[PDB]
């Protein structure tokens, strides 16, 4: 049985070019940035630290510990979140968490 | 395990 693609609508997908760039600006080492980079880029969106603590959580979704360009880019998707005046659910929802870590059976 | 070592803001909390 050929089974359809599951197309869900990532809106991260149009935030990542911008995120993407900022990724680049962050030396992005073997194409992925360490918890330094993006840690020193937290303090500088001036976000109270038990904040940055919870954007990574619900960001890293590889629990590895590295941020790679979707992963980041999440990590400021929800950054720019709580700059909105928002804030994230606690939730990863099919529309939030990125193909490469959608888990299939 | 419920120390998550994985996050750069949760690394280590008063000791
Ligand atoms: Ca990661």
């Amino acid at each position: 049985g050929p089974l359809g693609s599951d197309d869900v609508e990532w809106v991260v997908g149009k935030d990542k070019p911008t995120y993407d760039e900022i990724f680049y600006t962050l030396s992005p080492v073997n194409g992925k940035i360490t918890g330094a980079n993006a840690k020193k880029e937290m303090v500088k969106s001036k976000l109270p630290n038990t904040v940055l603590g919870k954007i990574w959580k619900l960001a890293d979704v590889d629990k590895d510990g590295l941020l790679d360009d979707e992963e980041f880019a999440l990590a400021n998707h929800l950054i720019k979140v709580k700059l909105e005046g928002h804030e994230l659910p606690a939730d990863l929802p099919p529309h939030l968490v990125p193909p490469s870590k959608r888990r299939h059976e | 395990l419920e120390s998550k070592p994985y996050n750069p803001f949760e690394e280590e909390e008063e000791d």
